[PDB]
C-alpha cells in the first residue's frame, strides 16, 4: 500500500537511472511497428 | 542518428505544431506514442515551438498512451519546461490557458506527475508565482490519497522554502485521510522550526511566512484527533515559540480541541 509506493517517491530519480539502464535502446527502424517507412512516404508525398 | 527521412518528415510535422489549433493531429505525430524511441522522434518535432493547442493534445495524448514511466519523462521533458518558460517570459507571469490545462490533464497519472512535474519543480528553484499556479491545479483536481500523501511527506521531508510550503498547504488542505506515518511526518515537520535550547539549524530561528502558519492550521484543524498526546505538547511548544499574532491563538485553540489516538 502506502509502503510500497512511498519509496518510489523517495528515490524517483534513481528508479529512472535504473529504468533507462534496462530498457534503453538506439534507434533502430526495424525494431518499430514495420509500417512505419510506408507512412514516412505516404506522407513525404503530400 | 536517425534517418533521413525520419528527420525530413518529422522536421516538417515540427512546422505544422507551431501553428496548429484544431482537428486532427498529423498522423504522423499520433503514432509517436506507438513507437519504441518516441523520445528520439518527438525532439525533431521540436516541442518548445509547439503551438500551446498542441501542448494541450499532445499531453491528453502521450499522458493516456504510454506507461506512467513512459508518461512521467514526457510530463518532465516537455510539459515542465513549457510551463516554467511561459510563466517566465510573459508580460504578467501568467500561464497560458492551454498549458495550464495541460497540467491538469497531467494530473490524470498522479504518481507520474509528481515524478515528472513537483517534486522536480520545487527540487529546482520553484518561485513563488510557479508554486502559485501549479498549487491551483493541485488544489482543483482530485487526488488518489495513497498518493497524494506519498507526495505530502515527501514535500515536507524537503529543506524550508516558501514555495514548498505552498504545495505542503494545499496538499493538507485536501484533508485527505492520512496514514499514521505522513501524519507523523507532519508533526515532525512543524517541530523541527522550534527552538531547542542545544542544537539548532537555521529552521529554529528563519521568519516564518503566513503561509508557514495557514498550513500548521490547517494540519490542526483536519488531524487534531489523529495525534498522540506527546506530538500535540510539541505542536503546542512550537505555537508558544514560534507562533503568529492571529493565526497562532487559532492553532492553540484546535490543537487544545483535539483527542490522542
Amino acid at each position: 500500500q502506502y509502503d510500497q509506493i512511498i519509496n518510489g517517491y523517495e528515490n524517483y530519480e534513481e528508479e529512472l537511472e535504473e529504468d533507462e539502464e534496462q530498457n534503453y535502446q538506439p534507434f533502430d527502424m526495424s525494431a518499430e511497428r514495420s509500417d512505419f517507412e510506408s507512412m514516412l512516404d505516404d506522407f513525404l508525398d503530400n | 542518428a536517425l534517418p533521413e527521412k525520419v528527420i525530413k518528415a518529422y522536421t516538417t510535422v515540427g512546422s505544422i505544431l507551431k501553428t496548429w489549433t484544431h482537428g486532427k493531429l498529423p498522423k504522423l505525430f499520433k503514432v509517436i506514442p506507438s513507437l519504441r524511441n518516441w523520445q528520439d522522434v518527438i525532439y525533431v518535432t521540436n516541442p518548445e515551438e509547439w503551438s500551446p493547442h498542441v501542448v494541450y493534445e499532445a499531453t491528453k495524448l502521450f499522458v493516456s498512451n504510454l506507461t506512467a514511466k513512459e508518461s512521467q519523462k514526457f510530463i518532465n521533458l516537455i510539459l515542465l519546461e513549457r510551463f516554467r518558460d511561459n510563466i517566465e517570459t510573459s508580460e504578467d507571469h501568467s500561464l497560458n490557458y492551454h498549458i495550464y490545462r495541460a497540467v491538469k490533464k497531467s494530473l490524470y497519472k498522479p504518481s507520474a506527475f509528481f515524478k515528472g512535474f513537483l517534486f522536480p519543480l520545487v527540487e529546482t528553484g520553484c518561485n513563488v508565482r510557479e508554486a502559485t499556479i501549479a498549487g491551483s491545479v493541485l488544489a482543483k483536481v482530485s487526488v488518489p490519497a495513497l498518493h497524494s500523501s506519498a507526495a505530502l511527506s515527501y514535500l515536507l521531508r524537503l529543506p524550508f522554502s516558501p514555495p514548498t510550503t505552498v504545495f505542503i498547504k494545499i496538499l493538507l488542505d485536501k484533508k485527505y485521510a492520512l496514514p499514521y506515518q505522513t501524519v507523523d511526518d507532519c508533526v515532525y515537520y512543524f517541530m523541527r522550526f522550534r527552538i531547542l535550547d542545544g542544537s539548532n539549524g537555521e529552521d529554529a530561528t528563519r521568519v516564518l511566512p503566513v503561509i508557514w502558519h495557514k498550513a500548521f492550521l490547517t494540519f490542526a484543524q483536519r488531524y487534531k484527533n489523529d495525534i498522540t498526546q506527546d506530538q500535540r505538547d510539541f505542536l503546542l511548544e512550537t505555537v508558544r515559540q514560534r507562533g503568529h499574532k492571529d493565526i497562532g491563538p487559532e492553532i492553540r485553540r484546535e490543537l487544545l480541541a483535539g483527542a490522542s489516538r
